[PDB]
């Protein structure tokens, strides 16, 4: 459950979550919200690293304990 | 070191000019009954009460004379919680108002007895007198459960009772019995018992929602031959030659003796064999074949053509001995059985017990029929003394002894902690030395084993010693709770506090139920020991290894001392190892001079002897401390041992389950070597 | 509704996957993530049954917990026909003399897996799981082939049992030991690895150039016994009754040695 | 007789007339001795117990019955002969304690009681109720209860035995799992109360057949069988039918006595009570291993080979009556040649110090073997290796070679065992050239990580509905080499398991290491492994093995002493002198090599800096061969860079004196950043300090910064680290930036240092504290190389190679083209960098070893992995890794 907190914290994504048709369903949704921001399909790889920016810019996860 | 211990206390400061002063002290240490009689010994400002005296003459007691301590125990109860308080107790269990009333139908009853015993005879005898049936059932058989199930069902609805008969080889199903029995039981009559054997395997909410009765064979001599005789059918013996009932007895008899010695473990039998019914029986159906085949007809036979050779070995190497793993345990049935077994038995003069009480002695019945035995065995003396087995009398003083302690230890395992860890665990380190180094690994004068040998000692040992004190170190610190606790030291501080040495500290072989105070106390002691090895290594060399008084106790592994030891003069002169034998000079002298050959050792006790002049002889006082012993190896010379020596253990701690090696010692032309073997006579290095 | 949308498209597109199987027949693989969906779809339409919106979608979410339970209870029955089939196919299809030894259990066998082979073809025409749960009466179909199948193994355990009463010694060997040297009874190669399960020092039989008579038998070692008397394998064709010959000629040319 | 038999043993006989031999004296010796004192000492009736005790034989051909011909009498129990055929079985030596059992179990039987010969293991408890089943003729089964166990196979074992009339031997039964024990326990007390019944007073003739309920039926029992239960206490339910017997010391010395007689030797007797007390020496004062085995099963190995030694001299004397042996010297040149091999370093002293002990003045002598100890010599100077004879540099690790090739011979199923760093691997690569140079046998060597896949990809998997047998990597290795579809027989094949060694993958190797050479797939089908192909277990340590495996495999202990300082400097001068970094690349390292070679020597500068450097802390554990290593590739680098230097100046290259200059000064700076390069700033001053004490090169004048600081130029001067560091002046937008990285004192140091070790392609891990930059460096460094492709993989505490095998089916590519099967990434002339954060944290399993990490070992060291698809070697190139991971006391 843990470690994967840490890489996206780190540098703000998880690449092991994403792999074949989940990872298609991720780049489909990606450039349809490149077009909701004016961008386009372009780079496979870029609207991945377009997604990973986003990450870092809006999520923000709070896990908490008791010391 | 009893009385110095004692006089800490306040009202026993002046216990040393007390001693010292009265003279009536002496005769009453060797007082049968100290306890009876207990001098005026404390000093009290004011007059105290009778419980005061009572605990007063208790701590004397366990000063002096700690034996009769259960017994001034006893008094004591008797004079605060009112007389006769255990009377009850002696007298026989009268169960029947037990099972009548104060017992409900809900609760089960169970008769748990001591393995080689038997409950059902007594439930049965009342079932007898109180003429109500019960369908007693063995639960040994798959068969036997749905057939418990379908009695207890049908008593339960009529009201009758039922009986379980070794319950413990089932468990699980025991468990089951008490879910079902948790429902209501619809009527009062109803009883359930359960004949059961003392055994761990067992629930415990069976055991929490019954009675428990805990049956004991009686001790004694008489006691355990009559239920011998009882147990064999009178048909078996009142059978073929006449000579087959004087037999039994004899077998009867022997039984007796081994299993009475039983009961002092460590002297008399070393370990704690089963000895039990099964072994009986079988050399009783030995005996039978034996005498059947040598003795075709019904006719009287003659005691020289009776196969002695034949039972002796049977019951020496078959049966009573496949249980026994070490020699002398089995020396010392081989020594029973030939004195026993043997066509001197069917004489007049025949004794089976010698030296009894000093001078008495008990002799055999002059008998040809069952009941002229059974007649004898009913009309031995109640005052048994352990000299009927063979022990020294002195035996049943040191049980008592033992079960003092136990006693003490019950009381101590039946009654903020961080203040007291941290004094006695600063008192531990001051205690124990700081740290010894590896002064060793010389690479001249490597050949010498005993530099070696030592090497390895003083390696382990101060490995040891670091763990230990890192481990103390840890535990002082955090009792002021100046730094973090883990796992182990949980588990290192539990132990602690619950008495019980550590695990992780015991590296060498230790005796069973050893308190951390007495392995600590033994740790300095054989710290000190290899520090001073230590420091005679770094003077001499490897010559002042060799004349130094080693204590075979202090060291870790004795018997890698004697092998050193052996390795050392065998390369020396250049002999080998299959030639060289051991041959023990006990020296007054505590620095006497050694040969080429001579090793001293000290620290060495004789259990029941005497030693002088390198010559033995029999003495009731135990535990006399050897001078020094000087262990040499000779060439062997090939010659047999004449019938003047015996072959003595040395073993290591008190409790007899390890053995180091064997001794040869001359023994007085008085006494013979078999008074020697029954009589459990050994060295302990401790 | 959404969710009840997404497992109708998840049943109305799913296939059950079919691998060859030593040329004979395509059969089904792939039965863990059949049933974990099933019993994920069963526990899910139970919860949502429980659900206040539940009262709209009632029939619809009734309609499926009963095609759900349909298609699970066929399952669950065609996963059994499918071990014991391919259990039965391998011991009867491995061997040439289980024909001889259970000649009506095999012509019963021959039936129920004739059958089994057209129900086979009939699900690879349409592997979709909808169109294979509309077949008719392949529940019942399934159940017969189930309690035959069962009877028919109930049988072999029976002779299996009574081989090995008439020969104590194949108690040593095991099930599939034991139905290896009965169905490899011709060619007595295959025997000669388990020689040394069951008797005590024999590892090989030596026997004749056609191998009709036992001459002797031989040890692991190379050791070898000569019967004084050989037994003819051609006149005890039975294994148990020419192997129990073989132990008592053993014994007697031990003691005559 | 007994003077007959001994005579005809001393010459050449087939194997089967000496074990036939070796019996009849074993028998004819139990017999003297019986009648010698037993029976002499006034016995004169013959119903006397002193002669009814004594197995006695009685023979009546003239009974119709097979069964009742011969009967068995001792003491007064009565048998009957099974006449079970046995083979040829192992004939147990009648010590007295043999004897007491027989009698204690023929007692029991007689009154239809089990019995129970409990003591320490290794006593011959399952072997002396063998015995005892066999002298009686009947069958004998021993239950292993080493876990493999079931109910399954038990009940109708069980029943098996009531029927036939069968022996059964249960070998530890207190091992047993307590429902195990409890069910086994119950079927047993079944059993016995049927065999009790059998024989009661009342129903002495038996009319209606004595049964018992077992697999839910009746089943009949036959008188003759019975139950033996060995333990190490009794169950309750058997504890009054059984009859206990203790068998604690079995009497070694009698039993070396009669085996050497047996064996030929004419003084058994002295050599005996020599060697059974060198043995009891062997476990005590030598150091405890869990190799060690100094049993009575070893002590009859060593004696049968002792045996084997005295009539191969005898053959060679003969070939050049004969009793003037050296019995001694053969008897102890048979315990060095069966010991010595797994013994550590240490105890071969202490070892040999025994040996004088025992047998004074009496020494050992190896073989020469000078007919492979040249080629030998040739293979080593070949590979640019160090061969020495006895104390020269070069013994130990010879003599080690050489023993290998002696178990090699003696049996299959090695175990080459060492601390990680010794010369194991080149060991038998070298055995393997050097036989195939001499006598003329290609040799095939298969490296197998049994850690790298698992055990289904190991030995293959069955198909659960389907059927269907694939096979694993070792199967298919095993049937390729059986097939013989190219010729792989008459050629050495060896398949060497590299890695470590855990009771879960070898659990189908027992059946092929021992005696029987046969492994046992789970489809049915079985597999005899030819005689010549010999598996080899390439381990650590032994820690997590069992006894079973270890004690059917000879071994070979590579202690880290073989290994000399001097051999690893001389490999790697050769190295140097040799092979190219890629002809004036080659003149420019023989320059180099010529320079340093004065500071690798015996007590030079390196090897001081080393035993310093030991003493050291440092974060994780020092190897020599990890910093020795390291500080090879640094100097390679210096090599690299002094030839960039001299192609950038075409004219006046480097002259000796610079040269001479830089490669000192390179050597002080190399040693520095690879011994304590991974300590604190304080160990690294520390070192710097001592170097500067003993080295005489010169070293920077500067008295306050510490060397470490510094660097060597290209012009052979020391210059500060702090001239090389750049001024940056980032963008407004992009302070603090992720990728943005200011050059320092560390990116610069740590960027060279990374460039030097990446030049030579070797896997390094950047260990530090989080937060210290390790990824950001790495990243920096990595991708500031135009030719250099870069995959960020984050190790998660369940990671598992599989997770590398994707990385690879996304970015590389399988080529067939080559030799073999290679793995190259889809990019042409891109370095694929695998990156790996967290290298250490991916957890250790139950035996205490990293999956992926003995992934990487095996993908690093030998170049290439089996893949599992088709189980075959794809070889890897263009492709490195680089690893980094926080301190393992985190
Ligand atoms: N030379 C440098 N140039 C630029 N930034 C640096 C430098 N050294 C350290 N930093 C910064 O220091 C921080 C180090 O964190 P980071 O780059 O994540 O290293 P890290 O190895 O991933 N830490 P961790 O993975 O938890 O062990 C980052 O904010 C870097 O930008
Ligand atoms: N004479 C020599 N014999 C053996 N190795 C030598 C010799 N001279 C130098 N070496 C070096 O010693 C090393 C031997 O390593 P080897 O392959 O035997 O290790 P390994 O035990 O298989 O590895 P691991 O430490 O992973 O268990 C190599 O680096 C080799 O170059
Ligand atoms: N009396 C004996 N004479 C000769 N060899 C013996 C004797 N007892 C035991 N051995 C040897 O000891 C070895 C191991 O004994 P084993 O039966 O495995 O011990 P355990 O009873 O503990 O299993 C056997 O190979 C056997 O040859």
């Amino acid at each position: 459950f843990l470690e994967r907190m840490n890489t996206l914290l780190a540098n703000g994504e998880v690449p092991g979550l994403f792999e074949g048709d989940e990872y298609a369903t991720l780049m489909t949704q990606c450039k349809e919200g490149a077009q909701k921001e004016g961008l386009m399909l372009d780079s496979h790889e870029e609207l991945y690293k377009w997604f990973t920016s986003q990450v870092i810019r809006n999520l923000h996860v709070v896990f908490t304990m008791n010391p | 070191e009893a009385v110095v211990r004692l006089s800490c206390l306040p009202a026993f400061k002046d216990l040393i000019a007390k001693v010292q002063a009265d003279e009536q002290f002496g005769i009453w240490l060797d007082s049968s009954s100290p306890e009876q009689t207990v001098p005026y010994l404390w000093s009290e400002e004011t007059p105290a009460t009778p419980i005061g005296q009572a605990i007063h003459r208790l701590l004397l007691i366990q000063a002096f004379r700690p034996d009769r301590l259960l017994a001034m125990a006893h008094m004591f109860v008797s004079t605060n919680l009112g007389e006769s308080f255990m009377s009850i107790m002696e007298q026989p269990l009268d169960l029947t108002h037990i099972v009548g009333t104060e017992v409900k139908p809900n609760t089960p009853v169970l008769m748990c007895s001591v393995p080689g015993y038997d409950a059902s005879g007594h439930v049965e005898d009342l079932a007898a007198e109180q003429n109500t049936q019960i369908t007693s059932i063995a639960i040994g058989s798959a068969e036997g459960f749905n057939q418990a199930d379908k009695a207890i069902n049908t008593a339960v609805k009529s009201g009758r009772w039922v009986m379980l008969k070794n319950v413990h080889l089932a468990p699980g199903w025991l468990m089951q019995l008490e879910k079902k029995l948790h429902s209501l039981q619809p009527h009062a009559c109803f009883r359930l018992f359960l004949t059961m054997e003392i055994n761990p395997k067992v629930p415990v909410n069976l055991l929490r929602a019954g009675r428990i009765f805990v049956f004991e064979p009686p001790p004694g001599v008489k006691a355990n031959m009559l239920r011998t005789f009882s147990s064999i059918p009178v048909s078996r013996i009142c059978k073929s030659p006449n000579e087959r009932a004087r037999l039994y007895f004899l077998l009867a008899w022997f039984h007796a003796i081994i299993q009475e010695r039983l009961r002092y473990a460590p002297l008399g039998w070393s370990k704690k064999y089963e000895f039990g019914e099964s072994d009986l029986r079988s050399a009783c159906d030995t005996v039978d074949t034996w005498l059947d085949d040598t003795a075709k007809g019904r006719q009287n036979i003659s005691p020289d053509k009776i196969p002695w050779s034949a039972l002796k070995t049977l019951m020496a190497q078959s049966i009573y001995g496949g249980r026994v793993d070490n020699e002398f345990d089995q020396r010392l049935l081989n020594t029973f059985l030939e004195r026993l077994f043997t066509t001197r038995s069917f004489d007049s003069e025949f004794k089976l017990a010698c030296k009894v009480d000093g001078h008495k002695d008990i002799q055999m019945p002059d008998g040809i029929r069952r009941e002229e035995f059974v007649q004898w065995v009913e009309l031995l003396p109640d005052t048994q003394t352990p000299s009927w087995l063979g022990l020294p009398n002195n035996a049943e003083r040191v049980l008592l002894t033992t079960q003092g302690v136990d006693m003490i230890s019950k009381m101590l395992k039946m009654q903020a902690w961080m203040r007291t860890l941290h004094t006695t665990a600063s008192n531990w380190l001051h205690l124990i030395p700081q740290t010894l180094s590896h002064l060793k690994r010389t690479v001249e004068n490597i050949k010498d084993p005993l530099f070696r040998f030592f090497e390895r000692e003083v390696k382990m040992g101060a490995k040891l010693l670091q763990d230990v004190r890192q481990d103390l170190a840890d535990v002082v610190q955090v009792c002021e709770g100046k730094k973090k606790q883990t796992n182990y030291l949980r588990t290192l501080i539990n132990e602690l506090v619950k008495g019980i040495l550590p695990r992780s500290w015991s590296h060498y072989t230790v005796p069973a139920g050893m308190t951390v105070i007495q392995w600590v106390s033994d740790f300095s002691e054989r710290i000190k020991q290899l520090q001073n090895i230590s420091l005679a290594a770094a003077s001499g060399g490897a010559k002042e290894l060799k004349n130094i008084h080693v204590c075979l106790g202090g060291l870790f592994v004795p018997e890698a001392y004697i092998t050193a030891t052996r390795q050392y003069v065998a390369q020396a002169n250049s002999w080998s190892l299959e030639e060289l034998c051991l041959e023990v000079n006990v020296t007054t002298s505590q620095g006497a001079t050694l040969d080429a050959c001579s090793f001293g050792v000290t620290g060495l006790k004789l259990q029941g002897a005497t030693c002088n002049n390198n010559k033995l002889s029999l003495s009731n006082a135990i535990s006399t401390a050897l001078p020094l012993t000087q262990l040499r190896w000779v060439k062997q010379t090939n010659t047999e041992k004449k019938a003047s020596v015996v072959t003595l253990p040395v073993y290591l701690n008190f409790t007899r389950a390890d053995l180091i090696f064997t001794v040869d010692f001359e023994i007085a032309t008085k006494e013979d070597p078999r008074s020697f073997y029954e009589r459990g006579v050994a060295v302990l290095c401790t | 509704e959404e969710f009840l949308k997404q497992i109708r498209e998840v049943w109305n597109t799913y296939e059950l996957d079919l691998v060859n199987y030593q040329n004979k027949c395509r059969l089904i693989r792939g039965w863990d993530d059949l049933f974990n969906k099933v019993k994920e779809h069963i526990n899910s339409v139970s919860a949502m049954k429980l659900s206040p919106y539940y009262k709209v979608f009632e029939e619809d979410a009734l309609s499926w917990e009963d095609k759900l339970n349909r298609i699970m209870a066929l399952f669950d029955v065609w996963i059994d026909v499918q071990r014991r089939w391919v259990y039965l196919e391998g011991i009867f299809t491995g061997s040439a003399d289980i024909k001889h030894l259970l000649p009506v259990e095999t012509q019963r066998f021959q039936s129920i897996s004739t059958e089994f082979l057209a129900l086979m073809k009939k699900v690879s025409k349409s592997p979709l799981v909808m169109d294979v749960l509309n077949i008719q009466g392949v529940q019942r179909s399934l159940e017969r082939l189930a309690d035959l199948l069962g009877k028919i193994q109930k049988a072999l355990g029976e002779y299996l049992e009574r081989e090995r009463s008439s020969f104590p010694r194949f108690y040593f060997v095991g099930d599939e030991d034991l139905l290896e040297i009965i169905g490899n009874s011709k060619n007595v190669a295959k025997l000669q690895k388990h020689f040394k399960k069951m008797f005590a020092g024999v590892s090989s039989i030596i026997l004749n150039e056609d191998n009709s008579v036992v001459l002797g038998i031989s040890s692991r070692e190379g050791e070898e016994v000569m019967f004084k008397t050989p037994v003819s394998i051609t006149e005890h064709p039975k294994i148990n009754e020419w192997l129990t010959l073989v132990e008592k000629e053993m014994r007697v040319t031990l003691a005559k040695l | 007789t007994l003077n007959v038999l001994a005579d005809s043993v001393l010459m050449e006989q087939p194997p089967l007339r000496r074990r036939k031999l070796e019996h009849l004296i074993t028998e004819l010796v139990h017999q003297r001795d019986v009648t010698r004192s037993l029976i002499k000492s006034k016995i004169d009736n013959a119903k006397s117990f002193e002669w009814l005790s004594q197995m006695r034989f009685y023979f009546d051909p003239k009974q119709t019955d097979v069964l009742q011909q011969l009967s068995i009498q001792m003491a007064n129990a009565k048998f009957n002969y099974g006449f079970e055929y046995l083979g040829v079985q192992d004939k147990l030596v009648q010590t007295p304690l043999t004897d007491r059992c027989y009698l204690t179990m023929t007692q029991a039987l007689e009154a239809r009681l089990g019995g129970s010969p409990f003591g320490p293991a290794g006593t011959g408890k399952t072997e002396s109720v063998k015995a005892l089943g066999h002298q009686l003729g009947r069958f004998v089964l021993v239950f292993n209860c080493d876990e493999t166990f079931d109910f399954q196979a038990m009940g109708r074992i069980f029943v098996g035995l009531c029927q036939v009339g069968a022996w059964g031997c249960f070998d530890e039964f207190n091992r047993l799992e307590e429902r195990m024990l409890s069910a086994v326990s119950q079927q047993v007390q079944c059993i016995q109360e049927a065999l009790r019944e059998h024989s009661n007073p009342n129903y002495d003739k038996t009319s209606a057949p004595i049964t018992c309920e077992l697999l839910n039926k009746q089943v009949k029992v036959s008188p003759d069988m019975a139950i033996f239960i060995t333990m190490n206490n009794l169950p309750d339910n058997l504890k009054k039918l059984f009859r206990s017997l203790a068998m604690t010391k079995p009497d070694r010395q009698l039993i070396a006595q009669v085996m050497l007689y047996s064996q030929g030797f004419r003084t058994a007797e002295v050599l005996a009570n020599k060697i059974v007390p060198f043995f009891k020496l062997c476990d005590e004062q030598l150091s405890s291993q869990s190799h060690y085995d100094f049993g009575l099963r070893a002590l009859k190995s060593v004696l049968v080979s002792a045996g084997n030694v005295k009539r191969e001299r005898i053959q060679k004397i003969k070939r050049e009556i004969a009793e003037n042996l050296p019995e001694q010297e053969i008897l102890i040149q048979s315990v060095c040649e069966t010991m010595v091999p797994k013994l550590v370093a240490e105890d071969i002293p202490l070892l040999f110090s025994l040996l004088s002990d025992v047998f004074p003045g009496v020494q050992y002598h190896r073989g020469e073997m000078t007919a492979l100890r040249e080629e030998l010599k040739k293979v080593c100077q070949e590979m640019y290796l160090t061969y020495g004879d006895g104390e020269e540099v070069g013994g130990m690790w010879v003599e080690k070679v050489l023993q290998l090739y002696q178990i090699t011979q003696i049996n299959h199923g090695l175990m080459m065992v060492g601390p990680s760093g010794s010369g194991k691997s080149m060991a038998w690569r070298v055995l393997l050239k050097a036989l195939e140079r001499l006598e003329g046998v290609e040799g095939v060597a298969h490296i197998i990580d049994p850690k790298a896949i698992s055990k289904d990809h190991l030995y293959g998997t069955l198909d659960p509905n389907t059927r269907e047998w694939t096979d694993g990597l070792f199967t298919h290795v095993l049937r390729k080499i059986i097939d013989s579809v190219r010729g792989e027989l008459q050629k050495r094949q060896w398949i060497v398991f590299d890695g470590d060694v855990d009771p879960e993958w070898v659990e189908n190797l027992n059946s092929v290491l021992d005696d029987n050479k046969l492994l046992t797939l789970p489809n049915g089908e079985r597999l005899s492994l030819p005689p010549n192909v010999r598996i080899m277990f390439e381990v650590q340590d032994l820690k997590y093995a069992t006894l079973a495996t270890v004690s059917r495999c000879g071994m070979v202990w590579f202690s880290e002493d073989v290994l000399s300082t001097d051999m690893i400097f001389n490999n790697f001068l050769a190295r140097l002198r040799s092979i190219p970094l890629d002809s004036p690349m080659l003149q420019i390292q023989r320059d180099a090599a010529t320079i340093m070679q004065p500071y690798f020597t015996s007590n030079g500068l390196v090897t001081k800096a080393l035993e310093h450097a030991f003493q050291l802390e440092h974060i994780m554990d020092l190897t020599r061969l990890r910093c020795l290593g390291s500080l090879f590739s640094m100097l390679h680098q210096a090599c690299r860079n002094v030839a960039q230097y001299n192609a950038n100046h075409p004219d006046f290259p480097m002259q000796i004196e610079q040269l001479e200059r830089y490669i000192q000064r390179y050597l002080v700076y190399a040693i520095l950043w690879s011994l304590s390069g991974d300590s604190r700033l304080k160990m690294r001053a520390e070192l710097g300090e001592y170097i500067r004490r003993i080295t005489t090169v010169p070293l920077p004048t500067a008295p306050n910064i510490p060397i470490i600081d510094y660097e060597v130029s290209i012009s052979g001067e020391w210059s500060p680290w702090q001239a090389k560091v750049p001024q940056i002046e980032v963008e407004t937008h992009k302070v603090a930036a992720p990728d943005v990285v200011v050059p320092t004192l560390d990116t610069v140091r740590h960027e060279a240092l990374l460039y030097t070790w990446l030049a030579e392609h070797k896997p390094l891990v950047l260990c530090g504290p989080p937060g210290s930059g390790k990824t950001m460096t790495l990243f920096s460094a990595l991708r500031a190389l135009p030719d250099m492709e870069v995959v960020g993989l984050n190790f998660s505490s369940a990671t598992t190679p599989e997770l590398l095998l994707k990385t690879f089916d996304h970015y590389c590519e399988y080529r067939r083209t080559p030799n073999g099967v290679v793995l190259a990434p889809v990019q042409l002339g891109k370095w694929l960098v695998l990156f790996c954060d967290e290298i250490n944290l991916p957890d250790m399993d139950k035996y205490g070893t990293q999956r992926v990490i003995s992934f990487i070992r095996q993908m690093v060291e030998h170049g290439g992995f089996y893949r599992t698809s088709d189980q075959t070697w794809v070889k890897l190139e263009r492709i490195q890794f680089v690893g980094a991971c926080n301190p393992p006391t985190d």
